[PDB]
């Protein structure tokens, strides 16, 4: 429930960041599957931090 | 296995045009850039252009923008290089290379483009013999001149390969938009003129094959 | 534009030794330099990118260095596989390749055997004339040849061709043709081929006289 | 150029987190302009670090 | 200026239906929850339900699933609470409150709902006088019995306000589907029965008003 | 399915003094408790939520002291604004509001003045009959009234009503009406109203007959 939209947002972030990296990288980005996953796990953890600036009083 | 397969060698007359294909496998072109590079007979390496076929966006060198154009077919994993306004300058080997914008992590095999007004023509084969003078008589060096042919290549052997080692065949050079070369051999002096020496040229393009003895003077 | 110049067209080495292929840039290119290998008949392969980083699959031998307008490609141990051509490339703002360095096997000095041949009687009926001079089995490849017609020097109408380092005896050979008209050839008498090389202060020179 | 997409990716991240945050919050969440701005600012720094994991 | 304007009070026959509106300003209902709460008069608060105007989602208390319906007009800053099958138990004050799902920042005014079979009925006004017995005669206490009226309220004065100290007027009780008050005064016994005293009893719903003496008989 | 019990219907205080308002949950409700104030003629307004967080605009005197099954709202200094009703609320699983507490002003003990009245002739001709007893100007609000008919207890037919604390002299007043039929009222002789209170060991008894 709380992660229903946390994942979708991490997925959207990971896909768009990768497509830009590939199109703007002088190096062919190898094993982009692994790249996305690091971005997606990092996206998830930091999405859970971003959400917490809501009401931590 | 990852590889890039390019179309075959090309012959064009000056003023005409070509389309060189480059098919990709082992990876997705829609996630990469494909680059084209000119390698000339002088060995200087020049960059032409690239395309991101996922989008189709292109970028060109100011030196080739006028006459080089890139297109691609995502559904066929194939990029195409089209060259107009051909001239002997553009005659080179053209590679297509995977990578990003810059660093070419994998290269194809190259397409050889020869640009000339010449038609298929056999070589003239001239026997090279020393004059009357006696030159370092321990050995004797004979030769041949495979001149004025088009296209490359030719085959050279001596006494049909029997005269195997101690021979030197040289790569061709351009005279008047035709190719020419020469070859040599070093038989011992006691063998010739009493043991016939011959050079056996062959020009597969014209199916012309030459069998000429070396005679004195 | 930015120019990448590889000072040495050739580097001498031997299997088991170290070697440095250098590349000089005309403008600051940061660390945006790539190195490629090309074996004869083959297409290029990437060795180093960003001037010091190995591409996937590249052996520890290939230890590239550098920033700025000076770069290097140290091969720790040369194998037979490494006897190939080497190119540098800059991509700081725009793409430029060098003209390449060719890695050869070193061997003891060797002086060429030289021969000279006049045009054939057959060629001299067609109207042309080719004076031919071979220079075979010499090392190193740094050789300079000049044509003399009745003493006077010649530069134009001259086509040269070269072999690569022979796999049997690690030497080089050269061919030079002096292509003249029949008229030019017949109005002169003495033809000669000269060469300057490290093996002898005196040039090697061999003559033909009609 | 690098950062054109970045800000827009942050914009979608920022507003979506706010919408979910509002609809599931036990409290009203007043001053949501300041909630969003902190998130959108933090989101951009996150995007810079996420971009970095794609190192040579 | 944050304000939550609700509809006026409702007086409805038992078994009927009522739709109370809740109009908001000073903020956007499209990104908030609106909650409804029942405060029985004198007893405490019970929750009914909430709605998310933007996403049109409703969560109800199990107690009120069949009885209560929530709805909203996203463009009118207005949400409505509809109540069916009304009984005397639903007679209460109904608030709408902004907030999250469970904590309510700012409440409305409170729309009063009274559910009764009765029609507008004027009070019976009975005089309350003491007997011939006497004790602690310093002060004498009189009264009236407003009784059997509907709906509320009732205003009571004594001697048309000329006797304002030592008076007690009590909230009505709901007795036999109708409302009953009692009210009392205390005057010194010196001036009574000497000086006349009067029940003033006003029921604005029926525009019925009473001016009645208190007599010893 | 979860109870929030505010032990005290009323709490006594004076202006300038300290006061607590307590709340008791029937089972663990974490820190998910909110406190509301409601003055007569006002919709409720939020004081505390999450059991200790002060809401926007609420003055610092409204401290909140909460976790578990035991919660407390403390008013540092009481003033006129604080003479109001107070509710606690649980929202851990579902919404239960507390019974509610009314904050009153303390004053010295006061006994009620009690009067008793027969039914009126006018009412007796309509068939009804109401025996009315007032109990006015007493403090504390802890009063208990018993009705007797011919010295025997009467429980049913009795409806009661109270005024809130008088604003002039901080006392409470009560009215009690015993309603009967003409048939039953005329079957008995003695009628009394009997008040139990802290200001006299003897209940206040005042009576009439026929």
């Amino acid at each position: 429930s709380m992660n229903k939209i946390g994942d979708d947002l991490a997925e959207t972030i990971s896909n768009e960041l990768v497509s830009v990296l590939q199109k703007n990288s002088p190096t062919f980005l190898e094993s982009s599957f692994d790249i996305k996953s690091e971005v997606k796990k990092h996206a998830k953890s930091m999405l859970k931090e971003l959400i917490k600036v809501g009401l931590p009083s | 296995q990852v590889q890039l397969q390019q179309s075959g060698p090309e012959l064009v007359k000056p003023g005409a045009s070509v389309k060189i294909s480059c098919k990709a496998s082992g990876y997705a072109l829609s996630s990469s850039w494909l680059n084209w590079v000119k390698q000339r007979p002088g060995q200087g390496l020049e960059w032409i252009g690239r395309i991101f076929p996922g989008d189709g966006d292109t970028n060109y060198n100011g030196k080739f923008k006028g006459k080089a154009t890139l297109t691609a077919d995502k559904s066929s994993s194939t990029a195409y290089l089209q060259l107009s306004s051909l001239t002997s300058v553009d005659s080179a080997v053209y590679f297509c290379a995977r990578g990003g914008t810059v660093v070419f992590d994998y290269w194809g095999q190259g397409t050889t483009l020869t640009v000339s007004s010449a038609k298929t023509t056999p070589p003239s084969v001239y026997p090279l013999a020393p004059g009357s003078a006696a030159q370092t008589n321990s050995m004797v060096t004979l030769g041949c001149l495979v001149k004025g042919y088009f296209p490359e290549p030719v085959t050279v052997t001596w006494n049909s390969g029997s005269l195997s080692s101690g021979v030197h065949t040289f790569p061709a050079v351009l005279q008047s938009d035709l190719y020419t070369l020469s070859s040599s051999v070093t038989v011992p002096s006691s063998t010739w003129p009493s043991e016939t020496v011959t050079c056996n040229v062959a020009h597969p393009a014209s199916s012309t094959k030459v069998d000429k003895k070396i005679v004195p003077r | 534009d930015i120019v990448m110049t590889q000072s040495h067209k050739f580097m001498s080495t031997s299997v088991g030794d170290r070697v440095n292929i250098t590349c000089k840039a005309s403008q600051d290119v940061g660390i945006a330099v790539a190195w490629y290998q090309q074996r004869p008949g083959q297409s290029p392969k990437l060795l180093i990118y960003w001037a010091s980083k190995r591409h996937t699959g590249v052996h520890d031998r290939f230890t590239g260095t550098g920033s700025g307008t000076d770069f290097t490609l140290t091969i720790s141990t040369v194998q037979s596989e490494d006897l190939a051509d080497y190119f540098c490339q800059q991509y700081s703002n725009s793409l430029t390749f060098g003209a390449g360095t060719t890695l050869e096997l070193s061997r003891a000095d060797a002086a060429p055997t030289v021969s000279i041949f006049p045009p054939s009687s057959e060629q001299l009926t067609s109207g042309g004339a080719s004076v031919v001079c071979f220079l075979n089995n010499f090392y190193p490849k740094d050789i300079n040849v000049k044509w003399k017609i009745d003493g006077s020097e010649r530069q134009n109408g001259v086509l040269n061709s070269w072999t690569d380092q022979d796999s049997k005896d690690s030497t080089y050979s050269m061919s030079s043709t002096l292509t003249l008209t029949k008229d030019e050839y017949e109005r002169h008498n003495s033809y000669a081929c000269e060469a300057t090389h490290k093996t002898s202060t005196s040039p090697i020179v061999k003559s033909f006289n009609r």
